[PDB]
């Protein structure tokens, strides 16, 4: 059974869905591992490194994907309509595993049905304990949280840590993270590493203990409503307009003092909640920075634009696209392990084939298309 | 005539004190005595003692040498103070706990025209009740000059490594 | 008595030699403070903040510096030999205080001499405890050393700290700091606190303990030689090929494992020493980055180019100019404080006139020309 990892052809994508460690394990499972020439260059994984692990280097993309029974990829394959027909290169009746973007990109899903490809949308991994090692959103957003601080410090024209100097005391930068998810917790940790005073806020009640254990200080808003705000899958729900007004006023007291604002808040399925308005950024100090990690899902700030740095009211609003690709060389080996952890339980020991189990909710929650028909409860 | 002292001596001095101003310098960094110093600060605070840190602008071998190392040890920022904020408090301080610092405290800056460090503002540790200097020997600091504060009856020398000596003081306390 | 501060005209330079705090101090000493409009815009200092502090805003550079008994500036003035003539705007018999680069730029001194301008080259400040209140090298290098790590982390495709996640573990970034002065030491501190494994090396014997005082590992090459490496003023001597060969050999073992090499080594007057050869660049792993803070003095890695990030042998060699200007909002008030502390002891409180202590080591050591004669022994 052949497995193939191509190079990511989309603009700005430097990650790859393989690493030398993961190659060895696949070979151990009985796979024949093919990788496209120069695929890991952006993630600093050479061709020589992959061959040493025990893989074949195909020269072109087409040759890599021609005979491949299973295809591992980072982002969704491009179509003819997008000026590069990557879907055609995948073998008929094969199995795709990637960040498919299924709920926003139907044209690729229905293009994959036409070739009867059984695609597994890794972004839809169910929120269950045992699937933590298989979850690409979680592994990648963790690195994005770290990266938000580095971009913040790179755009900010003052230092982060407190330093008593003979030219004067340099004061610590005051960071405020909005949304203490996987990304938020790493942003706190990294900001606190660089010596910043760190504030944070979130709707879920359990995060207050997590902020405090990292040396952060939590901005409480309304303990009654925050108790009911967590869903079954352990994420936020719609808080309505009346909570937002109470939240904004409590936030403003610290936001006016804040130097770096890192917004990471997401509501799965729904658009991203507006946590910093245009009237709120006018009240901030000129020279401050806003990092909007939710920019591609509507933005927690409405002034943010995808792939751009908007300067307005003296404040830089940063909104880079594909933030985990900015940490490509750590993103890739963990993304590859997410795919490996997902796939390994379904491989036969002495059959040498892949048996994706319908009873297993990791498979049913992930599966968008199977053999020429859309199967997922969302979509159809 | 230096009044030398042990860890048990420094334990009694600060156990029976109301206010203590910690003065860290280059020697603390060399010994890497930050976590023991902050642990010592916790046991003082545990029994109601007022603790604060006094960071001299040129303390260490780089701007903000003490600040990064104290942040590593998780001292609260609201206990850390610049020279101009805290210098007044030495009058009301029972103890100036000088850990691996020297030129930072040297009154040859103010009293001695012929000194090379003359004119630099210093931390007025001498105005405290008892001045505790932790250092391995009678060797001078970077400027290469003697400190007259070593030779007076309100001062105790605590000869040893700054990590080991601070750990020994914490064990002498309870 | 009138003191004047212009906007920095050189490209990239966003700093300014003034702050609101230092304006009112100068006014208290009795000066009339003049400043060019928009001089502090890059350093987050509005004209209203300078006006509120007590300064006069002037429409142009010529109008601010016409009249102007003292001139404070950051970079050296543009000579006519570089086209635009800034020294022509300065009053005859005025006092100039800035970074002149006097040892490498004698023409600007000759130009300043031709208008009888008394010029104090602030980079020739003696490196002693008492002069630190007035040391522009120390305050600016410290921020430049901090910046190198932020810029290294920005250009580098992995995260600094080790991370132990559910998807797996990624190692820390490995940093090597060449030259452990003020900048080098703050780079170690900032890299170490971000979670990187930090190596370092230098010629001066005092360094080894200084590196170890920040939890870094010193790379020794020849301790019998480092004894004589330090001059009377604390600077490094020219070292010779015998040592240089042995350094490159000794540092090679760590440099092959290094992700981020931050090079800061300088020698007063002379071109910067080659610490990373072209052959050494070829042997570093792909995805590595070099930050060359010595780029403006020819570079420690001489493949670096001023104002440019160049990729050579798969290694991203960074060479930003005016690195403290990347932290312009903290850098500027520290620079203004240095110039205040230099000047304050020479001001007459009663008569409101400037009378310099000529025998003062601060003044004699830094003075380059006075009343149309080049005084400093280095330039005779
Ligand atoms: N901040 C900067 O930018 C910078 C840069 C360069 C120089 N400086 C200069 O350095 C000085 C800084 O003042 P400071 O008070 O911090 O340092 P200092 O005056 O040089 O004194 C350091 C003291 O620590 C002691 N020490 C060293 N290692 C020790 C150890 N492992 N355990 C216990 N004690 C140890 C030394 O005495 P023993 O040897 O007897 O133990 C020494 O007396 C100033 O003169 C300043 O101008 C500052
Ligand atoms: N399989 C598994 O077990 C998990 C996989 C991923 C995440 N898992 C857990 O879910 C939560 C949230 O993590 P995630 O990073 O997935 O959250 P999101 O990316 O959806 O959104 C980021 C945070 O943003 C918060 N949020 C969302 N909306 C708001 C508003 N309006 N104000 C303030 N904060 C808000 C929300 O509570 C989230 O914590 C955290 O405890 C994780 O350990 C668990
Ligand atoms: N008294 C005080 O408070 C001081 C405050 C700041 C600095 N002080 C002293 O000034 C001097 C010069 O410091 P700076 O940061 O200006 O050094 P440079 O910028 O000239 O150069 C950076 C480093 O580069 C090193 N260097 C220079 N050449 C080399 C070579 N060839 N290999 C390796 N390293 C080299 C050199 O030893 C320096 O440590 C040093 O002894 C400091 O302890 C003292």
């Amino acid at each position: 059974m052949k497995i193939a990892i191509p190079k990511e052809r989309r603009p700005g994508e430097d990650r790859v869905a393989i690493s030398p460690e993961v190659v060895k394990k696949l070979v151990g499972l009985g796979f024949e591992v093919i990788v496209e020439q120069g695929a890991g260059v952006g993630a600093s994984i050479t061709d020589d490194a992959l061959t040493a692990a025990g893989a074949t280097i195909a020269s072109t993309a087409a040759q890599a994907l021609s005979q491949a029974d299973v295809v591992w990829k980072v982002q969704r394959p491009m179509t003819a309509e997008e000026g590069t027909d990557e879907v055609a290169l995948i073998k008929e009746g094969a199995v795709l595993m990637c960040h498919l973007g299924a709920l926003t990109n139907r044209p690729v899903v229905e293009a994959l049905t036409k070739r009867k490809i059984t695609a597994y949308a890794m972004e839809l991994m169910p929120r269950i304990s045992r699937a933590q090692s298989m979850d690409i959103l979680s592994s990648q957003s963790n690195l994005a949280g770290y990266r938000a601080v580095i971009d913040g410090a790179y755009e900010f024209a003052r230092a982060f840590p407190m330093m008593m100097t003979a030219a004067g005391t340099v004061p610590p930068a005051r960071v405020l993270v909005f949304g203490v998810g996987v990304a938020g917790l790493q942003a706190i940790a990294t900001a606190k590493r660089l010596g910043a005073v760190v504030m944070a806020t979130d709707v879920r009640a359990a995060t207050k203990e997590q902020v405090e254990s990292l040396g952060g200080k939590f901005i409480t808003v309304d303990d009654e409503a925050m108790k009911t705000a967590e869903t079954a899958g352990g994420y936020a729900k719609e808080m309505g307009e009346e909570f937002r007004k109470k939240q904004a006023e409590a936030v403003l007291k610290e936001l006016v003092k804040t130097d770096i604002a890192i917004t990471t808040a997401l509501i799965p399925g729904k658009p991203a909640p507006v946590l910093i308005t245009e009237e709120m950024v006018t009240k901030m100090k000129p020279g401050s920075v806003i990092i909007d990690l939710a920019v591609e899902a509507g933005g927690n700030c409405p002034l943010s634009e995808p792939g751009k740095i908007v300067v307005k009211h003296g404040v830089k609003i940063v909104g880079h696209t594909n933030v985990p690709s900015r940490v490509a060389a750590d993103a890739s080996p963990l993304f590859a392990k997410n795919l490996l952890n997902f796939l390994t339980p379904h491989v036969d020991k002495d059959t040498k084939t892949l048996v994706m189990k319908l009873e297993d909710e990791t498979v049913s929650g992930t599966c968008v298309t199977r053999d020429g028909a859309i199967v997922h409860p969302a979509l159809t | 005539s230096v009044k030398a002292g042990s860890a048990e001596d420094a334990a009694f001095i600060m156990k029976n004190a109301s206010k203590v101003i910690i003065v860290p310098g280059y020697g603390m960094a060399v010994a890497q005595a930050q976590h023991a110093l902050r642990e010592m600060a916790d046991v003082l605070k545990k029994e109601g003692v007022e603790v604060s840190y006094a960071i001299h602008p040129v303390a260490g071998r780089m701007p903000g040498h003490m600040n990064v190392l104290l942040a590593e040890a998780n001292v609260p920022y609201d206990e850390v103070f610049e020279l101009e904020e805290i210098n007044s408090s030495f009058q009301t301080a029972d103890v100036a706990f000088v850990i691996g610092a020297n030129d930072v405290t040297n009154p040859a800056a103010k009293t001695d025209p012929s000194s090379p460090i003359y004119g630099m503002p210093i931390l007025d540790v001498e105005k405290a009740g008892t001045v505790l200097f932790i250092k391995r020997s009678m060797a001078s600091g970077y400027a290469g000059v003697e400190n007259e504060l070593f030779f007076r009856n309100n001062t105790m020398m605590l000869f040893g490594d700054a990590k080991k000596m601070t750990e020994q003081i914490v064990q002498a306390m309870n």
